[PDB]
This record gives structure tokens, C-alpha cells and sequence, in this order.
């Protein structure tokens, strides 16, 4: 699986236990040193962002290589696998450990390994079940917003409604004398004022109750493990169902199956097959991240509190009202039942191997895998809707097929020469292939609910053009590694690899990589008689690795269709082309030290790494005068340097008690070395960041000083200039030359985590914490809720009432008619400490199952996920983001009770 | 085991080896021009003038342009693979049109030099195609020079940025990074392309969808009027003004029927192809219209002032077509110029508000001729054409001396984005803070002061170069003092 | 939703 | 399947099956053909999905009463279900061999209407049979069945 | 679907939809019932050889 | 007609009380049919060879 | 094929 001198972190099955999410990488936030995992949505159909030893490139992806049982997969396919089938998870964060897997092995690989049946004479059955709820985890951002009449008085005073207008003249006949809108619709012209009050100036509408809910979560599973004299099997079926926390629907529901099987046919051949399948239903809330008027957390913060989405009985209405609108705005349940969507995906993973051992020593091994998924989605827009722009309805069907095949063949030969010189050779071949496909077809113009096939729409100007997409790639690799070992205390590993990809041109597709590593067992040679210490191994490595994750057709100079008339065709220039595109080459030096004391009762590991990346694939931004947005190129280089260290112990006292703890830490320092055009620095436009030589990608902002107490204007520091009294010079006119690079970082430098666990006679309690410090984020929601210049129709912060006037002069918030800039007062400290899980179990005593041979195990749980976070970021979530906090889906706080009957 | 993958639906980029390749690439060039010279790209320079005031519907989309928010306008807009909009999108689309026109012209010249065409009809057609490509190059370079280079009247600029044009790239080269050209080089390039392409194109028009000699004359007259040469503008405007007659209508209903029809309008010299499935777009930025069953309902984010409403007489045909009294269903006026065309609907009685792209009309040629006649002292041809144009549109003007021209050009070319250029070259300040809003729209369309006062000769009448240039090109001299 | 409110910053990483 | 034998005699048996097939076809008519009626080319893609599920559960109980009177009872349940689907989409008007995706055809009178078909059915059945047997030479079988169709 | 009295689309113009009568319908459709009598005889001779 | 097949039948006795089993198969198949036989076109089929 | 020749009998069973 990996070398002996490598950097391997193995996570056991108990940390991959029942977790009530489909995103399995979020269960590893804080369990591996160096590997940092951050997810950006509480969406059930969300996929985590993993980075091992910092970011390695700027254009290509820095995701690891996810491998489930030899053949390599993607995280969406892993999301349809039952997590109760996984035996362990090895993370190989080295250049000598990742030397037989290569497609993006410079980012590290993640080896998921599935469970196999133990070989007892009586098989094992296990029935798991669970049920829980999920809620929003933060409410503090809407604790300092305005109320209804307070916002109306603030708007009337600031001159938004009129130049000479009062509160009653605005609230009476301008935006409450808009029964003129509700009197145009037959469904609700007799409900205004009777059971439907859309504008209510006396209460405050709870907009959090109208946009977010409490969502259930269920899972069930049943597994049969067994094994006779030669064969072994693990079969399993189960289902998972998670509902969306937000009122805009986004669920996840899968029915799974798994059959791992292994057998020894004779004394010469051993065969095996581990094959799985799934039927899955996804849906995503695709409005989070954009700023629409009444949607998301931006909608729970900014909607005025004198607009009522509820009826008189407390239920959610079908429509609400915003002033100036020409049709009523639909709420999220009505918009969900008038725009249906349904997906259905069928996934199958077939995977098999055969080992042949002809002579003593060498074993040949052949392995082949197929990964097929057929997805089929449907969308509607329902006819005869009164609050729509048309009485006609539309429909759209889509069919996806993604097929990925793989073949891999090794031949290992191990031997000794005299007594203590054990060599091992390994040569091998690897071929990966992929071919995807998308077909789509829509229709529109339907007038009935029942008559809505695609062949029943209008046939004139209501026709449209279908959809078709094709993608494909391939990889071919030849590798060989050699392990030499002395008697007990010296191991030396040497490996060569040739990689060829389909993503690069025919003269640049092949690259050669190598790795040399070593391990020295100091305890078994020098200090073999000791009182306290019990293990000491030193290990070091150096190897070069490639990265080839850009896109499939990024090196051709292409010409596409662009039709002008309907009589002839027309061609346009599509891309620019780069004939000299090739791999990105990362050389990593590693040096570690792994101790151990009190015979297992203190383990400590310390690592050091460099990881220099050359010929870095940047999607370089061409100037706008070329007519192209960007183009992939091999220009630039960027360094890292880091330490990471973990230590675990056991501090129990009595026979009954069992107390253990673990701690885990990583720090690194990014550094860019060469950009792309002879440039010293490059600022990414309206993102807030900058790439500079000798620094990480820092933030690039103006510095906010305060306000001017004599006139009320905002003030910014002039960079570089110092006044005569030592103070820094300010100015009140904004310009783009007031911006400078500030000493923050987009990628956080310090990650870590720590775990505690106590036990008793049965009753056990485990608590896991994760933390990230050094993380800053631009709070983009505070641009909208803390400005008096524009967007006065929305709800504002409560601090915009002590604004600078001619009477109120000693204050801190500026005058009204000013737009704010994106400067250092919108940059916030998003450094958090979470409580990831708090599982409390109680395995039932073995004396309870005495005469009955039908049962023989039972456990219960009381699990709470994300129930505590400590940070100083005021934006519903510090983890859900990365460079900005837009209209975001916050994470979930979940309470789950389960049961397990093992019999 | 060979592994090389070529895309499905993409063809390689080859030099032209036949005539069908040349004709296909010319049609692709015209379809690229359709998405560039839109009314949706000239709404920003229309809102920046002194005609409009923001309503309470506006979600800070148009308000940087109306109220002159110079903190947003320094790096406004974006041009990336999910959105091309704003100042940056404007600067990107015309550079893309210039580059693909360069590729078409240079490959057709090399194909004419290498003799890959069989007979002489293909050589005559290829030379006419080359002339059309040169006209598209000149239009792209002029429309970039209009917004990103200073006038002769600006007071305070960046140090050494008053006599500079734009980055002039004459060949297809997607890796070129250079400095800005002088204004003399850019204007000599534009006028050289137009004067070299006029001689090849035939006199009569072949189609309204493609470039003719009338469009080259009309574009040259517009460029000469924007420069300041009135004799040459009156010379080039006379070759086309007597070929396209005005709309013959009796009341405003026939004017709205003939005007909104792209096919039955006898004034359009050049327009792009459009049908209900290809080449149509929705232009509801200024009027805010939305279909509701078989009616249209409006909710604009900006409405004109009271002097723009008071410009039009009540008997004018344009007071129900160009602007319309449909705010609050009967109470106020909006700019209703790009509403719809009734031939691009899906169902023939349900609006979808889809229009097409018009590139030049005859009313602008009339106004250029009257302006160049009143500035060179030839008064009978200034009183003939202005009285003919104002009588054909319903309300005839009485006295023709340089104040009826400004009012008639403001009345005719509303919505098209040609008022900022006028108030620069006619020396008019803003006075946004002194104008009166409409009295019927009280509570909906109120006043908001300018965030930056813009007197005569202010630097912010000329936009700033985007931030992707002057970060990738440190040789570029920027425009603004800030 | 409808009437997208503006002046947002783009997100790299 | 899964068999459970709680007491001597009766065996319960549960069985479940899924049958999925996803078919995907493509057809062309190649452009620039001299012996054709047009120089333009056409294309047509189709996606089929047929899913058929089944569940069946029996409970057999066999016994003797003295020495030579072996009875056997069997009751059972059967549920069959099927849901098929066809989606199709064509395009026409292509002028090149290389540029032949479905989103690259003409957009005027050269458009067409897609294809869509849906079929589904179900079956539910309750059955029971009884075998009686004498010592070696007499066997008598009796069975009842209730069938319900969609 | 052989027992419903159905109505399908049949469009005339491109502005409104149009319905036609598709099938006739039979509300009294049910199974087809086959009763089989069977009577056999199975011999064997020369201990398996016939 | 061209198919690639796979088959895994599996049976097991877990304990003295339960017996489980799973027989599961898969295939990747390519079909094509000559859809002119049965009709009388001018130069096709056995009617065309006659 | 083309120019279908005629007088065929329909086939039941």
C-alpha cells in the first residue's frame, strides 16, 4: 500500500462511524496533520475542499487523489457509498509514499479501503438505524438589525421616500394603499384584509421562520460479514435520507448495496471482486452565493420587517408584497411546487483482481475496474399559474452517462541473498480512461397539467435547439520501485515512474518522475536497552511528482460554430491554443521523527517539508486586447515550508476507567517565486487579493482610518507617508492608489485539532475539536447592511442611527450619503474553534444476553454535531466562505440518536 | 495504445483554402458583431448623462452611472466566462471584434495572394468581403476611442495622457502587450480603413444585413462630426441622405406599427439578422417591462426628468413610442424605445419583449447634415432637412438656428447613448442637482444628489481603462488623476 | 428571486 | 434472498430483485454527400431507461402427524412493478464532419419537436398451496391464487 | 392503458392547443381465464434403459 | 450483436438460523438491426437478390 | 431502398 519510510496517517473505522452527512471528508476535519478540510455549504449535496500541505498551484486544482480499493474515483461517486462499509482511510502525504499512484499525486492521495469478512465459523449480522434533526447554527447576525417602524422612520428622515414627507403619509397611502395590486387576482382579491395582511406596520415578521426550517435525517443499514476456510465476504444494504435545512428544497437520498468477495481457488491463484451499486436522488439550492431580494441569509437579514409573508393563522402564505412590484412575489414552498425538479442516478462500480504465484517469490497481479453512472433529470414550469408571466408551461429533460474504465497490472518479486539483505522489486502498468456525455431536450407551450409530454408543445417560434456535451480523457503510466532492507534498522526505497496524459500535446505529454527515501530504526540498534523509551524511527525522503488537472482540450487552437442567418453556417475563433503545454513538476523534501514512550502510552510524530512547485500551470489572465479571457500556460513557481506534529496518549487510572486524548497541529508558510510576464506583482481585479514575489497571496486593500469629526467624511490612510508628529497621514478622497498589500493570507497558515475520550463500564463519551487560525474573510453582506449611500430600501444595521449630523457630532459611524468601499473594515477575523462531535454511547452489558442465542450485542448513541463554535466573525458561518462571505448556506447543527443490534 | 483526444464540435484553425471557408468565417464575424453592437452595451453611456433619475426600485445597478459614483466606476464591470457586462465588458467586446476582424482580413489577403479561388467571381466577392472586414475594424477602433480617450477640452488629466489614444493592434496576435498609440495614429488608421474600403464596395446595397457603402459613408460622417470637421461631415452625409425615406404615418399608431417592425422600417441602413429563435435579445434595462399574460407591466429603475418630458410636444408621434406614459399605469413617463418587435414572439398574442440590433438609421444622417450645415453657414439645406424630419415625426419645428438642433437631436436619439458625447462637445455641465423630477411620480421617483460634481471639462466623462490591463501591462499610461 | 442587488466582489479560491 | 428458520418445520423466505437498463443510441446522416438529396447533414440521439423491481415473500411449514401423512403448507405474496421511459432529440443542417454536436444545427424552419414516451405497470398477487402425501404412493396438491393487475 | 376513454393533443395552429379523441375505452375489461385438464402416464423399463 | 458480460452468484449460511444469498449480473451490449427485411424495396434483401 | 413495389399481403401471426 505504501513504503515503510513514507508519511502515512491511518484513520480507523471508529472515526468513520455514523456521521449524519453524505460528505465524508468533513468527518476528517482535524484528524490528519497537514491535511486541512473546509466545506462551504450546509447543502446536503456539497463536497468538501481538501488541501494537503498547503496549496500547490494557482491555476490547476490542488485536490488529492481519492482512491477506493485500487481504482481512483471522485468525491461525488464516493458520496453514494455507505460509510459503514469502510475499514480504514490512509492519507499518504509524501513523495515516497505516493509513487505507484499517479494522476495528481503531487497533492497526496487518499486511500479508502473497504471492509472484508473475518474468517470465523459463524457469520456476523449487524442492523444499524438512526434518526436526527438539523437546524441552523447561528442567529447572532440578526440580533442587531432594525425593526419595522424604526426602519421606516430612518428611511423617512434620510429622504428616501420623499423630500417633504412624514411617517404617516408614507405608511398610509403609499405602501399600504397597495390593495390595488391584490385586487387584480381572483385568488386573493377577497383575502386582503380578511386573512392575508401583506404589509403590517404593527408587528415584526420573523423572516428566519419564513426561509429556514428544521429538517429530519434518517439512515438504516444491515450487513452480513462472513468467512470460511478460503473465502471471505462482506455484503451490505442500506439507505440514507437527508433533508435540506433551508426552505428552498435541496435533499439527498440514496439506496446502496455492496458485495466484497475474496477467494483462494487453489494453491496457485487467488481471485476477488468487490462490487457496489446505488440509486441516488440529488437536488441543490442554486441561489446561495448570489444576491437576490428575498432569498437566503441575505434575505433573512435585509428584508424589511413590515412585509409579512405569513397569513393571519401563522402559516406561510403563497405570496408576499414588495412596494413597486407589478406581480406578487412567490414564497419558497409555492415556488417549489410550481417549479418541480427530479433527478435519478444509477451508479455501478465493478472491480476485480486475480493474483498468480507461479514460483516462490514473484506474484503477478491483474486488476480491472469499470465505473458507470447514468443520471436522468427532469424539470417543469407549471401552466395556469396566476402569479407567473405567462399561462403556458415548459419542460426540460436531460440524460447523462459517465463511463470510466481502468486496468492495472503489477509483478512483484521479493527475495533475500544471504540472511539479512531482503530486496523487493516491483514493476507495473496503469491505464485510466474516461468518456462522458450529456444530452438534453426541452419543450414549451403547454396548457394542461395532464398533457405534458415533450412531444406536445408548440411548433412555431416556440421550438428550441437541444443540448449536447462530450468529454473524454486517458492516462498511461509505467512505474517501478525497489525496496532494499538491512537486518532490522535500515530501509532504502527507490522509485521511477513514467506518466503520459491525454491533456497535453503529442510532443509534451510524457514525463519522468523519481523518489528516494530512507528509514532508520534507531531503537533496535543503538538504545535497545532503555527504561522509558520504547520506539524511535527516523525517516527522510525526496522525490518529484507531477500534476495534470487542467481540462481536457486546453492546448488546441480551436474554431467553433457561430451562426448568423438560418441559411448558412458561420465559424468563429474559440480558444487561443498553447502547443507547448506539459506537466507541472513538484519536488518535495521530507524529514520526520517518530518516537514512543511508556511502551504504547505516548506517541509523538514530528515532520518537516518544503514542496517546491516548478513549471506551475497557471490559467494566466491575458489582457483584454487579445480577445480571450485566459489561457493555460506553464509559467511560474511557488514554494512552501512547513512543520506538522501529532501526539496521542492514554492517561487512565483504574480498571474500570479508560481515558485517552490526542492532539494534532500543522503550520506552513507559502511563498510565490515567479509569476508569468516578467511581473513583480499581479492584483486580481475586484477580489481583494494580490500575487507577489516572496509572499503568499495576501489581501490587497485600502486602510480605513475612521471619520472626520469636523465634516463627517470617511478617512483612509495614505500608504508610506508619515506626518511630522509621527502620526500617519489621512485623506478623504478614495482612489485605487490608496491600496496596498496587507500582511494577511487567503489560505490559513495554522490548522489543527484535538480529541478527548472517556470510558467506564460500558458508558463512553468522545469529543472532537477542530480549529483554524489566521483566516480572514471579506464580509460582503456588511456592504449591504451597513451603508447609508445606496440600497436604502433594505433593512440596515442598528448602528445607522447615531450617524454624523450637525447636532450628533461625537460618534463613529459616518454621514449618510456616502458609499462604502471594500477596505480593511470589511475584512474580518474568521478564525474559529469548533466542537465537531460529542458522541455518548452505552454498549449494553453482556450479562443481559444469556440464554438467547438470537442476539448478543446492542449499542445506543446520542450524537451532537457542530453544537459549539467560538469565533469573532459576525456572518452566520466562518467556514462557509473563502475570500468572501456572499449570500451563504450556513452549516448545520445536528442531533442524532441511533441504535445498533449486532447478532 | 495511442491516446490523443480531439474535441467534438470544434474544428482546427487553418488558413483559408477555399471560398466556402471565407464565406463561413465572414458569417461568423457578423454573428460576433451582433452581440457587440447592441443597445444593451450603450445603456451605460446613456445613463451617465443628465436625463435620468433613479427610482426606488433600483438595486444599485444603474445608480453608479446616474449619480456619478466614481468609487465604483473606476473598476466597473467584468468580462469572464459567466458574464460580460459593464465598462470592462464594453472594453472586452470591441477588442474581441477588432481581433477577429484582423484575423479575417489578414487570412483573406493571404488567400488572395496565394490564389486559392477558382474563377474571377470568387475573387471579386473575396475583395468585397475584405472591404467589409476593414469597415468592421474601423468601427471597433472608433468605438473604443470614443469612451477611453480624452477630448480637447479636458482640464486635469494624468501626467501625459491627454494626447493618447488606445492600444492599436493591426495584426492578429493574441500575445501582444504594448503601449497606447497617439490619437493622430488612431484617427489616421480609422479614416484610412474607411477610405480604403469605400472604393471596393458597390454603390447599391445588396442586403440590409451586411456592410454596404452607405454604412461606410454614414460611419465616416459620424466620425467626422465627432472629430470636429464639419465640411467633410456634410460632404459624406450627402451621399446617403437621399436614398432612405422617412416613415410615412398619419397618427401615432401607424408610427408605432412601422417603427417597431425591423423588416418594414424604410430607414435602417444596417441591422443584424434576428428571428425568434436566433439573434434576438431582451433590452428591458431602461423601461423595466415584464409581460403579464397578454399585457405589459413596467417597473423601471430609472425615469427621465421633467425637461425631457417637456421637450416633446403633445402632437409628437414620439411621445407615445420613444417615451411612454406607463409608470404607475397612467402617471409618469419612461423611455420605451427598445420595447419589443411583434415578429419575434413565440405565441403571437403573448409578449416576450425581444428586439433586434440596429446599427445605423437615416435620422442620425439627417441630424449630422443639419449640424454641419449650421456650423459652416449654409442655412437653406439646414432648414430643409430639419423641417422635413420634424414634420415626418409629427411636430414640425419653426425656427432653425442651433437650439432647435440640440432639442431635436435630444428628442430623436434618446435611449441610444449619444447624449454624453453631445454634452461633452456642446460644453454643457450636468446640473443634476437643479433639475425637477416628475410631479406625478412622488414617492416613486425622488431626488438623490450626485456623489461627485461633474463640471465642464471633468476627467470622468472619459472612462478609465480596466484593471486587467494596466496590471498585466505596466507600460500603459492611465487616464484619471485619481 | 428577482432584482439582483449589485456591487459584489468576485471570489477566487 | 434471505431464509429464516425460527422453529423446526417452517421457513420464511424473503426475496427482492431490481432490473435496470440504460440504453443510449445515436444516428447520423453525413453531410457533403454527392449522391444525396441535400448537402446538409442530420443527427439524432436517444436515451432509454427501463427499471423493473420485484419483491416476493413466502412462508412454508411442513410436518407429519403420525408416520405417513406428511402435509406441507405454503402461503406467499408477490409484487411486480415496471416503469420505462424514452427521451429523444434531433438536429439537422450540419455542413462539416467535425462540427456535429446537437447544439450546432440551424435554428429556423430546421427545428423539430423532441420525443418522449412513458410506460408503467404493476402486479400484486397472494397465493397458497398445500401438498398432502400418503406413505409412498399418493400425492394430492391443492392451490388457490388471487391476482390483481394494473 | 387499454381500458380508458382518452383524449390526446392535436394542434392546429401555433397559438392554441387542440384536443382530439384518441381511444374508445372499455370499462368492463378483465382477465382471460384458461382452464386446463391434464392426464399423463410415465413408465420406465430395464431399470433406466427405456 | 456484441456483449461483454459478468456474473457473480453467491450463497452463504450465516449461522444455524439464517441463510443469505445474492446472484447478480451485468452486461454492456451493442445491438443493430437490418430494418428493411419484410418490406419490398427495389434492391434490398432476398427480393433484391431474386 | 426506394420505389417500394406493391400488392403485398398483410401478416397476422
Amino acid at each position: 500500500l505504501s513504503t515503510v519510510s513514507g508519511s502515512v496517517a491511518k484513520v480507523s473505522s471508529e472515526k468513520l462511524a455514523e456521521k449524519p452527512v453524505a460528505n465524508i471528508m468533513d468527518a476528517l476535519q482535524g484528524q490528519v496533520a497537514g491535511m486541512q478540510v473546509m466545506t462551504t455549504s450546509g447543502d446536503p449535496t456539497a463536497v468538501a475542499s481538501v488541501e494537503i500541505h498547503g496549496t500547490g498551484s494557482l491555476g490547476a486544482s490542488s485536490a488529492p487523489l481519492y482512491i477506493v480499493d485500487g481504482m481512483q474515483t471522485s468525491l461525488d461517486v464516493v458520496a453514494t457509498m455507505n460509510p459503514n462499509d469502510f475499514e480504514s482511510m490512509s492519507v499518504l502525504k509524501d513523495a515516497s509514499a505516493t509513487s505507484i499512484y499517479g494522476a495528481r499525486a503531487a497533492n497526496g492521495v487518499v486511500f479508502i479501503q473497504t471492509k472484508k469478512g473475518k474468517m470465523s465459523e459463524r457469520g456476523r449480522i449487524t442492523f444499524n438505524a438512526s434518526y436526527g434533526i438539523s437546524q441552523i447554527l447561528n442567529t447572532k447576525p440578526l440580533d442587531n438589525m432594525m425593526t419595522g417602524d424604526e426602519l421606516l422612520d430612518f428611511q423617512v428622515k434620510a429622504g428616501f421616500w420623499g423630500n417633504n414627507q412624514t411617517v404617516q403619509k408614507v405608511k398610509d397611502m403609499i405602501l399600504a394603499g397597495a390593495e390595488d395590486l391584490y385586487g387584480n387576482y381572483d385568488s386573493l382579491k377577497d383575502e386582503y384584509g380578511k386573512t392575508l395582511f401583506p404589509v403590517d406596520f404593527n408587528h415584526d415578521a420573523d423572516w428566519l421562520k419564513a426561509l429556514f426550517k428544521t429538517a429530519p435525517t434518517s439512515q438504516g443499514d444491515i450487513s452480513f460479514s462472513g468467512g470460511s476456510q478460503g473465502t471471505s465476504y462482506y455484503a451490505s444494504i442500506g439507505y440514507f435520507d437527508q433533508e435540506g435545512m433551508a426552505r428552498e428544497p435541496a435533499n439527498f437520498k440514496r439506496y446502496s448495496g455492496r458485495l466484497n468477495f475474496e477467494s483462494r481457488i487453489n494453491e496457485w491463484l487467488k481471485v476477488g471482486a468487490n462490487l457496489s451499486g446505488a440509486i441516488a436522488n440529488r437536488r441543490s439550492a442554486d441561489y446561495f452565493g448570489k444576491y437576490y431580494m428575498g432569498s437566503g441569509t441575505f434575505g433573512v437579514l435585509t428584508m424589511p420587517r413590515y412585509y409579512n409573508p405569513f397569513d393571519v393563522n401563522g402559516d406561510l402564505a403563497d405570496v408576499y408584497y414588495m412596494y413597486g412590484a407589478t406581480r406578487p412575489s412567490m414564497t419558497e414552498p409555492y415556488f417549489a411546487k410550481m417549479r418541480p425538479f427530479s433527478s435519478e442516478s444509477h451508479q455501478a462500480n465493478v472491480n476485480g483482481f486475480a493474483q498468480i504465484t507461479p514460483i516462490k517469490g514473484l506474484t503477478l497481479k491483474a486488476q480491472a475496474g469499470v465505473d458507470i453512472t447514468n443520471t436522468r433529470t427532469s424539470s417543469k414550469r407549471m401552466p395556469n399559474n396566476p402569479y407567473d408571466s405567462t399561462p403556458l408551461g415548459e419542460r426540460r429533460e436531460r440524460a447523462y452517462r459517465d463511463v470510466s474504465k481502468s486496468f492495472t497490472n503489477t509483478a512483484e518479486y521479493k527475495f533475500s541473498i544471504d540472511e539479512k539483505h531482503d530486496l523487493t522489486a516491483l514493476m507495473g502498468h496503469e491505464y485510466i480512461e474516461y468518456e462522458g456525455d450529456v444530452i438534453g431536450a426541452s419543450s414549451k407551450g403547454f396548457e394542461s397539467d395532464k398533457l405534458m409530454l415533450l412531444s406536445q408543445g408548440k411548433t412555431g417560434n416556440s421550438l428550441s435547439l437541444p443540448e449536447h456535451r462530450v468529454a473524454e480523457y486517458a492516462y498511461l503510466s509505467f512505474f517501478s520501485r525497489f525496496n532494499y532492507g538491512f537486518d532490522k534498522w535500515m530501509y532504502i526505497d527507490f522509485s521511477v515512474r513514467n506518466d503520459q496524459s491525454s491533456r497535453f500535446g503529442s510532443n509534451n505529454r510524457s514525463a519522468w518522475f523519481y523518489s528516494v527515501g530512507g528509514m532508520f530504526d534507531i531503537y533496535n540498534k543503538f538504545i535497545q536497552e532503555s527504561n522509558w523509551l520504547s520506539d524511535l524511527r527516523l525517516k527522510m525522503s525526496y522525490g518529484t511528482t507531477g500534476n495534470s488537472e487542467i481540462g481536457n482540450y486546453n492546448h488546441q487552437a480551436l474554431v467553433t460554430v457561430n451562426n448568423y442567418t438560418e441559411d448558412a453556417m458561420g465559424l468563429s475563433i474559440s480558444t487561443a491554443g498553447n502547443p507547448d503545454l506539459s506537466w507541472e513538476k513538484q519536488s518535495q523534501f521530507n524529514f520526520g521523527l517518530a518516537a514512543g514512550a511508556f511502551n504504547n502510552r505516548l506517541s509523538a510524530e514530528v515532520d518537516f517539508y518544503v514542496r517546491t512547485t516548478n513549471d506551475m500551470l497557471i490559467d494566466v489572465p491575458m489582457p483584454y486586447i487579445s480577445g480571450f479571457f485566459s489561457q493555460y500556460q506553464n509559467v511560474g513557481s511557488m514554494k512552501n515550508t512547513g512543520v506538522d506534529l501529532s501526539l496521542k496518549g492514554t492517561i487512565y487510572q483504574n480498571k474500570d476507567w479508560n481515558v485517552y486524548a490526542s492532539a494534532n497541529f500543522n503550520y506552513n508558510r507559502q511563498e510565490i517565486t515567479k509569476l508569468f510576464f516578467g511581473l513583480n506583482k499581479y492584483m486580481l481585479p475586484n477580489t481583494g487579493t494580490i500575487w507577489e514575489i516572496g509572499y503568499p497571496n495576501s489581501f490587497y486593500m485600502a486602510e480605513y482610518a475612521g471619520i472626520d469629526k469636523k465634516t463627517g467624511k470617511q478617512l483612509w490612510y495614505v500608504p508610506g507617508q508619515v506626518d511630522a508628529d509621527g502620526n500617519k497621514v489621512t485623506t478623504s478622497q478614495y482612489s485605487a492608489d490608496l491600496e496596498t498589500r496587507i500582511d494577511k493570507s487567503v489560505t490559513p497558515p495554522i490548522t489543527g485539532g484535538f480529541s478527548l475520550g472517556a470510558s467506564w463500564k460500558g458508558l463512553s463519551l468522545d469529543a472532537d475539536f477542530a480549529y483554524i487560525v489566521g483566516k480572514w474573510m471579506i464580509n460582503n453582506d456588511r456592504y449591504f447592511t451597513e451603508n447609508g449611500g445606496g440600497l436604502m430600501q433594505l433593512n440596515k444595521d442598528k448602528m445607522l442611527l447615531n450617524a454624523w449630523t450637525e447636532d450628533n457630532k461625537e460618534t463613529d459611524v459616518p454621514k449618510l450619503g456616502q458609499s462604502p468601499q471594500f477596505d480593511t473594515h470589511l475584512l474580518e477575523n474568521a478564525s474559529f474553534l469548533r466542537l465537531k462531535n460529542l458522541k455518548l454511547t452505552y454498549v449494553l452489558p453482556n450479562s443481559l444476553f444469556a440464554g438467547q442465542n438470537v442476539i448478543g450485542g446492542a449499542r445506543v448513541y446520542l450524537m451532537a454535531r457542530n453544537l459549539l463554535t467560538v469565533t469573532k466573525y459576525k456572518g452566520f458561518d466562518p467556514e462557509a466562505g473563502g475570500n468572501v462571505g456572499k449570500n451563504q448556506y450556513p452549516n448545520s447543527k445536528q442531533y442524532v440518536a441511533g441504535i445498533q443490534l449486532s447478532f | 495504445c495511442e491516446l490523443d483526444r480531439d474535441p467534438e464540435g470544434k474544428d482546427f484553425q487553418q488558413p483559408y483554402t477555399s471560398f466556402v471557408q471565407t464565406k463561413q468565417n465572414r458569417d461568423g464575424l457578423y454573428a460576433l458583431l451582433r452581440n457587440t453592437e447592441n443597445p444593451r452595451m450603450h445603456f451605460y453611456q446613456e445613463l451617465q448623462s443628465d436625463m435620468y433619475c433613479t427610482t426606488i426600485t433600483d438595486g444599485n445597478s444603474l445608480a453608479p452611472f446616474v449619480n456619478w459614483d466614481l468609487g465604483i466606476l473606476n473598476d466597473h464591470g467584468r468580462a469572464d466566462e459567466d458574464e460580460v457586462s459593464g465598462i470592462a465588458g464594453y472594453y472586452f467586446v470591441y477588442n474581441r471584434l477588432n481581433q477577429q476582424a484582423n484575423a479575417f482580413v489578414n487570412n483573406t489577403e493571404a488567400a488572395l495572394q496565394n490564389q486559392v479561388y477558382k474563377n474571377s467571381t470568387e475573387i471579386a466577392n473575396a475583395k468585397s468581403f475584405l472591404a467589409e472586414g476593414k469597415v468592421l475594424q474601423a468601427l471597433a477602433i472608433w468605438r473604443l476611442m470614443d469612451r477611453f480617450s480624452f477630448h480637447e477640452s479636458v482640464t486635469e488629466v494624468n501626467s501625459g495622457a491627454k494626447d493618447l489614444g488606445v492600444i492599436l493592434l493591426k495584426e492578429y496576435n493574441p500575445g501582444y502587450i504594448g503601449p497606447r498609440a497617439t490619437k493622430a495614429q488612431c484617427y489616421d488608421y480609422i479614416l484610412s480603413r474607411l477610405s480604403e474600403a469605400i472604393e471596393v464596395l458597390p454603390e447599391n446595397r445588396e442586403s440590409v444585413l451586411y456592410v454596404s457603402r452607405d454604412y461606410a459613408y454614414a460611419l465616416r460622417a459620424r466620425i467626422y462630426l465627432a472629430l470636429g470637421e464639419y465640411g467633410k461631415a456634410a460632404a459624406d452625409a450627402k451621399m446617403v441622405v437621399d436614398k432612405y425615406p422617412l416613415i410615412g404615418a398619419a397618427d401615432a399608431s401607424e408610427f408605432e406599427n412601422i417603427y417597431r417592425s425591423d423588416a418594414n422600417n424604410p430607414e435602417i441602413i444596417f441591422r443584424g439578422f434576428a428571428s425568434a429563435t436566433l439573434g434576438s435579445f431582451t433590452a428591458t434595462t431602461l423601461n423595466g417591462a415584464a409581460p403579464a399574460g397578454k399585457d405589459i407591466k413596467y417597473n423601471p429603475s430609472a425615469v427621465p426628468f421633467q425637461w425631457v418630458v417637456d421637450l416633446y410636444e403633445n402632437e409628437d408621434f414620439r411621445k407615445s413610442v420613444y417615451i411612454a406614459k406607463v409608470v404607475k399605469k397612467d402617471k409618469g413617463y419612461l423611455v420605451n424605445k427598445f420595447l419589443e418587435d411583434k415578429a419575434y414572439r413565440d405565441v403571437q398574442d403573448k409578449p416576450n419583449l425581444k428586439v433586434g440590433a440596429r446599427y445605423f438609421s437615416v435620422a442620425e444622417v439627417y441630424l449630422i447634415l443639419v449640424e454641419s450645415a449650421l456650423q459652416t453657414g449654409d442655412t437653406p439645406t439646414a432648414e430643409k432637412y430639419l423641417k422635413a424630419l420634424s414634420k415626418a415625426r409629427g411636430a414640425e419645428v419653426s425656427v432653425v438656428n442651433m437650439e432647435a438642433l440640440q432639442a431635436e437631436r435630444t428628442r430623436e436619439l434618446i435611449g441610444e447613448g449619444s447624449r454624453l458625447r453631445d454634452m461633452v462637445r456642446w460644453s454643457i455641465p450636468n446640473n443634476h442637482d437643479a433639475f425637477e423630477t416628475q410631479p406625478g411620480l412622488e414617492g416613486f421617483a425622488n431626488t438623490t444628489p450626485l456623489k461627485a460634481q461633474a463640471p465642464v471639462g471633468f476627467y470622468a466623462y472619459t472612462w478609465e481603462f480596466p484593471q486587467r490591463d494596466r496590471q498585466t501591462n505596466p507600460q500603459l499610461i492611465k487616464n484619471w488623476p485619481i | 428571486g428577482g432584482a439582483t442587488t449589485a456591487t459584489t466582489t468576485t471570489s477566487t479560491s
